[PDB]
């Protein structure tokens, strides 16, 4: 479990800094064929220090979501493969969601991608009070402010609060159920679920937004300009939606919390 | 000399290469290991010519 | 991937013989630079690969007229590094001058370990101002460095130069060394010789050896700034993912230093988070509003009641703000500091883009302003004189200052949606 | 299926001395040539079949004016061999007169040791340029065994004589002897005197005894390439299967030297390997680029992770290539040297070709371009001016090598799929 944690909730130093990085220049043909996606793997567990275990090879890989290309959907899944005398406690219905939490989680990661992009695409530009730089760039610093802030929630719920639970419980049943559990908090906490799903419905308008942000590098200053426009009030409109459904959630007040400090 | 010996040549290199892209395509498909492909063309050049996607 | 460390300057080159012994303290390598048994964290940050698979850390060295250098090389820490990157007059220009007429070797021993290195990551400076021949030497440096490097980022590790009162060309040099940390630097972190004064002055009573101990600070405050990239975490494991969030535009990037303990002779998270808060904590010296707010915290910390408390300190509504923007405080955890015994465990630390910084710029202004008017205190030098004839740098450096207190007093009002 | 091993020129014979003092130490044979109970290897190689079954090794002597010879001779490696092979101007064109006009008796004594021997497989030339009468003497002795034995393979073990500044005359002798290296050689393994200096100061503070340590690096090298001919492995115990993989035409058929220890006062493969990549462990001195590489490896390594070094290597991509030929790196193993102990047991060798050695040409082009046109510096001499009148073979030798550094930098270019 202590290995798993590594290599699909990212738990190591320039392992998800290396991947995603190398991962994003496709999106064609590149990364769908089994000899490309097949050797990205080796190349970023060796360039974070930490990886080559056997519990980070041999393993199973493939991807869910073809690069077809906004794309605010990452790919390249990564299952942890189990067989018959670790089938009795690790279920295989569990590591189809150990995927589906590696995906969401590579998807953050795509944000911090897109908006350094074009922020290396203006960089070129300037050190100079050049007006078309700054009040460009002014721009940038908020949407990379919202994602270090819901990373930031991420970050706690799905990694520190929940990985508590099946800590303390490892230090013929039950052994299952205290593993299902704990995956099933994992999820709750991220709110990908039913219940919190309007939370996370609207970050998907705020990340279609940010990649328009990222696609123009001004005479294109005024379309940046009003892709922004369209960004803050959607911000403005997350921080009712998430403030009514805290009487539905006492752990999504930390979410309320995390977007503003004061502020309306 | 330089043209007859480029007549001989140039056939023994087509059929070569006949023979060596259906060794190659015949090997993709077996593995395991995928480094017995990387290792037999090291080079990153005729590693398969008839290159898939 | 990895960054390539330098300290510059003769003080500057002193806080990184400390930096570096702290960091044969901190992981557990030999004086020889050996990694031992006792040693699993990263060691692709600060330490150059060096060919027993012992990772030497990486200590560019460049200076003139060296004095305090040598004392630095009769050290057992100088077989801990020495790849051959250590190489062998108080005002800017004179720096200035000396910095441009050897610049081919030393950008020479630069390329060397730039390609020595597997990759590049950044150049973080590791200096003190006011080190005399240190000062404009830097300030030229930091243009070789922004001009040769562009896609690079530029870290400054500086201090106040004000120690209350000799060089009295010091409000010139920081002018102009101001202007190019505002035009050749992403992030500059700045330190106040005059609060860490009172800080040594309130936690014991020394007056005479506060120099060695202020080193003792600055160089926790740097393991602590790069614990979370040295050992592995999670977030801020990249420098530029940790730099991006603070600075919201590339004038205002300039970020105060706060550390929680006092002394170093459970501890709940509500405590060390009000604590940070206040400026008795903050090691850095009309309405002043934080910008942008964050904070590292490794000790015996659970992360489940940060959340908790920050709800305490939302609902507290302690500090103001900048009153238009989207801008929150930033809660971010590291590992505990390992292979080496620490008293006080629980230590803090946040680095903040605050417009009180701009009171201690217009002092600068004013100091310098009134020593300009007077002028009697340039200490007309061959070197001043032939680097500008008529002075008129000093002048242009003061407008590009006077642009960034507007900037700063612009971004304090509500309204700075266009610039000002 | 023996190979007769020939040491010629002053300083030839030197580090020909050396290499059978090393022979004698590496098996288990006394100096007096008697195979021990400490001796099961092979002994078919170098040694000629002497007739109590002891296998005495070939050391053909061939020089003129000797003066080193003689203490060659007063020292109890002259009782491990004496078959009667041993005979008794710093020019070019004196010393090819001298072959040539004692031409008879020394290839008397070459067909007697030809006769003497079961078979042949290949005349190994030991020799060190720039030793006087060496040089000039060797291209004519290449050429005899050229000119008399086209089916067998010639190896030219030469250094490049720079020692960066006496024999002004050098470039000359260097150039001619090129020339007859292009066209009477098979294979030429070249080391440096710069780079082995460079190593040697690098490793020790040695200055003054360098030669005598530059001597035992030359004998160990020279014994790494043929331990797996001499000891028995599956690979490359024939000269010409191990010749036949590094050179794609017979004009770019020098090969650099490399050698993984540094100092001689576990280790896992895939250290030793980029190890030996780096040009910090080649003994040898705009793009360049391999054509192929292969590495011996003798020591205490698996030979299971060598693979998985592989693999690690080439998802590397550490170095370039010539890019458009299909050439990979070559990795072979033997065994590692028994009857002896050794300090450091891993050591591995790299011969390659590479078209860096086509800038020390032009180098070396360019200091006869120099001397030529400036012309002080042919020191004239009776056997220069006699062996050619117009001095025109210096400029036929100079159309030979720029047609060579033609076709090298044609080499480096992806398109040299006609000759260029």
């Amino acid at each position: 479990y202590e290995a798993l944690r590594h290599f699909l909730l990212m738990e190591d130093g320039e392992f998800a800094q290396s991947l995603s990085d190398l991962l994003f220049e496709k999106l064609p043909g590149e990364l769908l064929n089994p000899l490309v996606l097949n050797s990205v793997l080796s190349k970023a567990l060796q360039c974070s220090l930490h990886g080559d275990t056997p519990h980070a090879s041999n393993l199973s890989l493939a991807l869910k979501y073809l690069p077809e290309v906004p794309d605010v959907l990452s790919c390249l899944e990564l299952r942890y493969k189990v067989d018959w005398p670790l089938n009795i406690v690790i279920t295989e219905g569990c590591v189809s969601k150990y995927s589906g939490v590696f995906s969401f989680l590579l998807q953050l990661k795509l944000m911090m991608w897109a908006l350094k992009d074009v922020c290396f695409h203006l960089k070129r530009t300037a050190m100079a009070g050049s007006v078309q730089f700054r009040q460009l760039q002014l721009f940038k610093h908020e949407m990379q402010h919202f994602v270090k802030v819901i990373q930031g929630y991420i970050a706690n719920q799905i990694l520190h609060v929940t990985w508590c639970e099946f800590r303390a419980r490892l230090a013929l049943e039950e052994i299952q159920r205290a593993h299902a559990e704990y995956l099933h908090k994992a999820v709750f906490r991220g709110l990908l679920t039913e219940k919190a799903a309007p939370v996370m419905n609207v970050i998907h308008s705020i990340f279609s937004l940010v990649l328009k942000f990222r696609s123009q590098l001004h005479p294109n200053f005024a379309l940046m300009q009003q892709s922004y426009n369209t960004f803050k009030y959607y911000s403005h409109f997350l921080f009712k939606v998430v403030t009514k459904l805290v009487n539905r959630q006492p752990h999504l007040e930390d979410f309320l919390l995390r977007i503003n400090f004061n502020n309306y | 000399l330089v043209s007859g010996f480029e007549a001989t040549i140039n056939k023994f290199d087509k059929n070569f290469s006949a023979h060596l892209l259906d060794l190659l395509a015949r090997l993709s498909i077996y593995s395991g290991m995928a480094s017995v492909i990387s290792r037999l063309d090291f080079n990153g050049f005729y590693t398969e010519r008839l290159e898939r996607l | 991937r990895e960054i390539i460390t330098l300290q510059l300057g003769q003080c500057g080159n002193q806080i990184g013989f400390e930096f570096w012994k702290q960091l044969c303290a901190e992981h557990g390598i030999s004086p020889e630079g050996i990694v031992e048994e006792f040693a699993t964290d990263r060691k692709d940050v600060f330490f150059y690969q060096a060919d027993d698979e012992h990772y030497i850390p990486r200590a560019v060295l460049l200076d003139l007229e060296p004095r305090v250098i040598h004392s630095i090389l009769n050290s057992p820490y100088a077989k801990l590094y020495n790849p051959e990157n250590i190489y062998l007059g108080n005002n800017w220009a004179s720096g200035f001058s000396q910095g441009e007429k050897i610049h081919e070797d030393i950008f020479d021993i630069i390329d060397r370990e730039a390609d020595g290195s597997d990759s590049l990551e950044g150049f973080v400076l590791c200096h003190s101002i006011a080190g005399g021949t240190g000062s404009g030497l830097g300030s030229y440096l930091l243009e070789r460095l922004n001009d040769r490097y562009p896609k690079k980022l530029v870290q400054t590790y500086s201090v106040f130069p004000n120690q209350d009162e000799d060089v009295v060309v010091q409000p010139y040099n920081s002018l102009l060394t101001l202007k190019r940390l505002t035009q050749n630097a992403d992030c500059v972190v700045v330190l106040d010789n005059t609060a860490l004064n009172r800080i040594a002055t309130d936690r014991l009573h020394i007056q005479n050896p506060s120099f060695s101990q202020i080193n003792q600070l600055v160089s926790t405050i740097m393991s602590a700034s790069t614990t979370t990239l040295r050992y592995p975490g999670y977030m801020n494991n990249d420098l530029i993912g940790l730099i991006a969030s603070l600075i919201p535009t590339p004038r205002l990037h300039f970020l105060m230093t706060g550390y929680t303990p006092l002394t170093t002779d459970k501890t709940t998270v509500l405590d060390v988070m009000r604590r940070l808060l206040q400026p008795k904590n903050v090691m850095v010296s009309t309405n002043h509003c934080y910008i942008a707010i964050l904070n590292i915290i490794q000790g015996e910390v659970d992360p489940t009641q940060v959340h908790k408390s920050l709800q305490r300190i939302r609902e507290r509504k302690l500090a103001n703000f900048i009153p238009w923007g989207p801008a929150s405080i930033q809660v971010a955890l590291s590992r505990k500091s390992p292979y080496l015994p620490s008293a006080h465990r629980v230590s803090g630390l946040m680095m903040a883009n605050h417009t009180s910084i701009s009171s201690l710029f217009e002092r600068t202004c004013r100091q310098y302003d009134k020593l300009r008017k007077r002028e009697a205190f340039l200490e007309q030098f061959r070197k001043e004189d032939m680097f500008k004839d008529n002075f008129d740098e000093m002048d242009t450096s003061r407008e590009i200052v006077q642009q960034l207190i507007d900037e700063y007093h612009a971004a304090t009002r509500p309204d700075y949606i266009s610039w000002g």
